[PDB]
RNA sequence: AAAGGUUUGGUCCUGGCCUUAUAAUUAAUUAGAGGUAAAAUUACACAUGCAAACCUCCAUAGACCGGUGUAAAAUCCCUUAAACAUUUACUUAAAAUUUAAGGAGAGGGUAUCAAGCACAUUAAAAUAGCUUAAGACACCUUGCCUAGCCACACCCCCACGGGACUCAGCAGUGAUAAAUAUUAAGCAAUAAACGAAAGUUUGACUAAGUUAUACCUCUUAGGGUUGGUAAAUUUCGUGCCAGCCACCGCGGUCAUACGAU
RNA sequence: AACAUAAUUAAUUUCUACGUUUAUGGAGAUAAAAGCAUACUGAGUGUGCUUGGAAU
């Protein structure tokens, strides 16, 4: 049995379910939440369930969490311009908190698809090379082309050993 | 007005020391994923910051701004803001003094003092 | 290696096996090894006729135009490929070599006619 | 890290070696001395190419000509036998400054400056002359300057524009039709912006390298 | 678009602040009533204790 | 791992070792040829030959290719700035390639290495600070980041200088080691250098030679094993002897376990 | 240690010479009522403690 409570939180599939990818402006997200209370329950679940997913998609963002420092839970984002975005998450479900932060400071689906396509621009199916980078190492693999001499011996007339002998004979 | 090279243009941390002149030692923490366990833990870093007015006290949360030119070998940041003063927190949501999970001044009242 | 000096070049990198050559058209710093570190792959050249009797050249004409616009030199074999394709004019030595081959076959034909004439003299002798 | 430590000997060696180069710079009389029996430079042992042998024995160096003239021939015109043979149009240098090698026992090695007139076309500024140590120079007589420098330019007949390569022309016409531009104009390359100088055109001597002072 | 989202954010914060004052107002009324009753018991017990 | 064998009088638990799969090297026995890939005891010492030229003199190149894993926890990824021993265009802007200063994070061992001893800040030059059990410092070992990258180039970390005075270029030799490729052919192809160019040069490379080290296509048959794990022993000899075992074990005269068959 | 010459085309020389590590009695094969801690002597006994002894 995997240790801890809700061990599914420690699986790559769960971490990859996060949908909040912050804009490049976002630099820090401080989380102020209370460990005891009734109006801060959604905030506690957000730290428990969602903060791992947010960090997984935003490795360069500093997430620092503070406990029992204020009467109410809130989120404060620090942007690169110097702006500070305060969010109030009291009486808000963890799902509501995730959707709110996605709207205000989350990249849209269109933007992300463009980056994924751009990332693969230099991979070409026609390119030949190692399996790590390319589909086919050599043109011998293609159908109709001359096969590799190791797999199929070349005709005698196409071999340097044979051609050299004829030149001596001439 | 080119910005710093350092990645940490903005860092939040706690003032863990203030014994150097006009400098505050700040401990920041980030979350790092353990590859074997797939769990996040706290990796903490120490940042020297220029406290021009010596207005920092141990235990207070602060925001640091990366300096354009390193002031010294270790001082590459300045004190942008004191997010929370030690024991003197002011609730961002309501704006009233608080002492833990309680209001020193009720939000219903309007003291304006 | 940490090269000092040199320029980008578009050249042919030899691949394949013994008696089975295959080329990768690549853009690479000139001081790098022939089959080593390159910058971008710009196509491939298969110099052996296939089942259909066709030697197959692949040219990434968008990236080739990009790297020629940035100072990339060209190797002499690659200039010959670009000339045969029609993307560049035919190389001066492609034209000169074809003229030399025409002059060399003209002599051979004349010699064969002279030999046949000499053989005709043998026929006259009987 | 912090276990990487200074290399004082390496720093000392680099600086020390530099000083020797500055003080022990060789001179034109020594770098470009020649042994005419073997046609080999004694300083480095470099043997001249075969195609230069006739001229090394049959032609003069520039400062051999200028050392015999008052003021080292400032204002005089000098041409090269290689140009005389290659180009019908006048090619010459108009000398403006001349710094001989005083160490040379005949003042036959040095540097020169002048204004170039190549194939009848004259440059506007003076620059240093290259290949001053070559056996190729011929001083022009004063009485022959007017006839030597007389040139009338012919109308230029080299094409200014040419067709595009066959494939590259088809790609241009295809893009026109795709973009809606309907025309039967033939794409043309413009050659005026990129016209090549002759291969024997004088090069920039100021940016040229000089041989080292280590004898072989 | 950034400015619009930052304006919507402040509105959401004010809308929730209004609810907070409404909720805390109701508590003040209820807690005040309880405090008066508790003070009455102290008065009765304090007099008896004296 | 889909597991198996093995503590005991017996059962169960715990717990190690071993077996069955895969590969590399060396060795014993054995073997025809052909195609292909690879080639590898040693940073020990080296006879001999070759590996860098080009070219109307100037320059350019010999700073690459090639080789080895010396040193160093040395690195990875990323940021910033500037260049180049450069290219191509403009007489000024796109690249390739480097250098320097840095840091989100990641990065071998020993804690019987627990303290390091100037490792800090301020900028009137004062303050007494800086790193460290969230692993400093010390010591030890190690090429890693693998379209490739880093480090080294007889030794002295370097190389003014000194000295044990040069093959860790190809091919060879001695010594050493369980470890064993040709002192070979050609610049025809591609790559590099040089030249305006026809061209020239290259132990890079190409085409060969050698070798069951690997795969493919054929064709001869050899090697081992035969108590259990774990597929398979029939007669004799030996008799706790000679021998055999990866583990458990076998042999003291009816040996399925040793030797021959 | 690091000056000066020159200058009616422009150049010249200077731009030095300590300490620290490695190395040359003990424990293991072939068989040719009890205990823990501790003290004394020799396992004997002393003091405390445990039941993993026993006692209707
Ligand atoms: S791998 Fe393609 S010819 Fe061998
Ligand atoms: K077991
Ligand atoms: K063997
Ligand atoms: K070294
Ligand atoms: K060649
Ligand atoms: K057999
Ligand atoms: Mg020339
Ligand atoms: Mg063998
Ligand atoms: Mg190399
Ligand atoms: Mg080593
Ligand atoms: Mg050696
Ligand atoms: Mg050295
Ligand atoms: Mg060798
Ligand atoms: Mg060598
Ligand atoms: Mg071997
Ligand atoms: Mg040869
Ligand atoms: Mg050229
Ligand atoms: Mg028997
Ligand atoms: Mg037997
Ligand atoms: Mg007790």
């Amino acid at each position: 049995p995997m240790k801890g409570r809700f061990p599914i939180r420690r699986t790559l599939q769960y971490l990859g379910r996060g949908d909040v990818v912050f804009k490049e402006s976002v630099k820090i997200m401080t989380v102020n939440y209370n460990t005891y209370g009734e109006l801060g329950e959604g905030a506690r679940k957000f730290v428990f369930f969602n903060i791992p997913q947010i960090q997984y998609k935003n490795p360069w963002v500093q997430i620092m969490m503070f406990k029992n420092m204020t009467p109410s839970p809130f989120l404060r984002f620090y942007l690169d311009s110097g702006e500070q975005v305060l969010v109030d998450v009291e009486t808000k479900s963890n799902k509501e908190i995730m959707e709110h932060i996605k709207k205000i400071l989350g990249k849209k689906e269109e933007t992300l698809r463009e980056e994924e396509l751009e990332k693969q621009q230099r991979f070409h199916p026609g390119n030949f090379g190692p399996r790590k980078y390319c589909l086919r190492e050599c043109m011998c693999e293609v159908e109709g082309q001359v096969p590799c001499p190791g797999l199929v011996p070349l005709p005698k007339e196409m071999t340097g050993k044979y051609k050299a002998a004829l030149k001596a004979s001439t | 007005i080119v910005r710093s090279s350092v990645h940490a243009k903005w860092v939040v941390g706690k003032v863990i020391g203030t014994a150097m002149i006009k400098t505050a030692k700040v401990r920041a923490t980030r979350l790092v994923l353990d590859p074997y366990l797939l769990k996040y833990f706290n990796k903490r870093k120490t940042y020297f910051a220029h406290d021009a007015l010596q207005q920092c006290s141990v235990g207070d949360i602060v925001l640091l701004r990366a300096l354009p030119v390193p002031r010294s070998k270790h001082v590459k940041h300045e004190l942008a803001e004191i997010i929370f003063k030690v024991g003197r927190v002011i609730d961002p949501v309501t704006g009233k003094p608080c002492a833990g999970t309680a209001y020193l001044e009720s939000p219903l009242s309007e003291p304006r003092e | 290696k940490a090269y000092h000096g040199g320029h980008l070049t578009i050249r042919l990198a030899l691949g394949g096996c013994t008696n089975r050559p295959f080329y990768r058209i690549v853009a690479a710093h000139n001081k790098c090894p022939r089959d080593g570190r390159f910058v971008e792959q710009l196509g491939s050249y298969d110099p052996l006729p296939n089942s259909h009797g066709e030697k197959l050249v692949a040219l990434n004409l968008d990236r080739i135009r990009h790297w020629i616009g940035c100072g990339a030199h060209l190797s002499k074999p690659m200039e010959k490929l670009l000339g045969l394709s029609g993307f560049f004019p035919l190389h001066p030595m492609m034209i000169t070599n074809a003229e030399r081959l025409r002059r060399r076959r003209a002599r051979e034909v004349l010699l064969a006619s002279q030999k046949a004439e000499s053989e005709a003299k043998e026929t006259e002798a009987s | 890290r912090k276990k990487v430590r200074p290399r004082l000997i390496a720093e000392l060696a680099r600086r020390v070696r530099a000083l020797r180069e500055q003080r022990n710079q060789p001179r034109d009389s020594q770098l470009y001395a020649l042994d005419y029996e073997t046609l080999t430079r004694p300083h480095s042992g470099r043997r001249l190419p075969v195609r230069a042998w006739a001229d090394v024995r049959r032609e003069s160096r520039l400062l051999q000509l200028l050392a015999r003239l008052p003021l080292f021939g400032l204002g005089r015109l000098v041409t090269r036998k290689s140009w005389l043979w290659q180009h019908d149009e006048p090619c010459y240098w108009r000398l403006t400054r001349v710094r001989p090698d005083y160490t040379a026992q005949n003042l036959d090695h040095g540097r020169a400056w002048g204004i170039l007139t190549f194939k009848g076309k004259s440059e506007d500024t003076a620059r240093e002359i290259e290949q001053v140590m070559y056996h190729d120079w011929r001083l022009v007589p004063k009485h022959e300057e007017e006839a030597f420098t007389a040139f009338t330019a012919k109308p230029e007949d080299r094409l200014n524009s040419v067709p595009y390569p066959p494939l590259l022309r088809a790609m241009i016409l295809a893009e026109r039709q795709k973009n809606g531009d309907t025309s039967v104009q033939e794409p043309l390359l413009n050659l005026e912006r990129t016209r090549m100088r002759p291969w024997d055109y004088p090069a920039k001597q100021e940016t040229k390298g000089r041989a080292k002072g280590t004898p072989v | 678009e950034h400015r619009e989202l930052m304006a919507w954010n402040r509105d959401e914060n004010r809308r929730m602040q209004e609810l907070r004052i409404a909720r805390l107002q109701l508590e003040a009324q209820a807690q005040e009533v309880q405090k008066a009753e508790a003070q009455a018991q102290r008065a009765q017990e304090e007099q008896a204790w004296v």
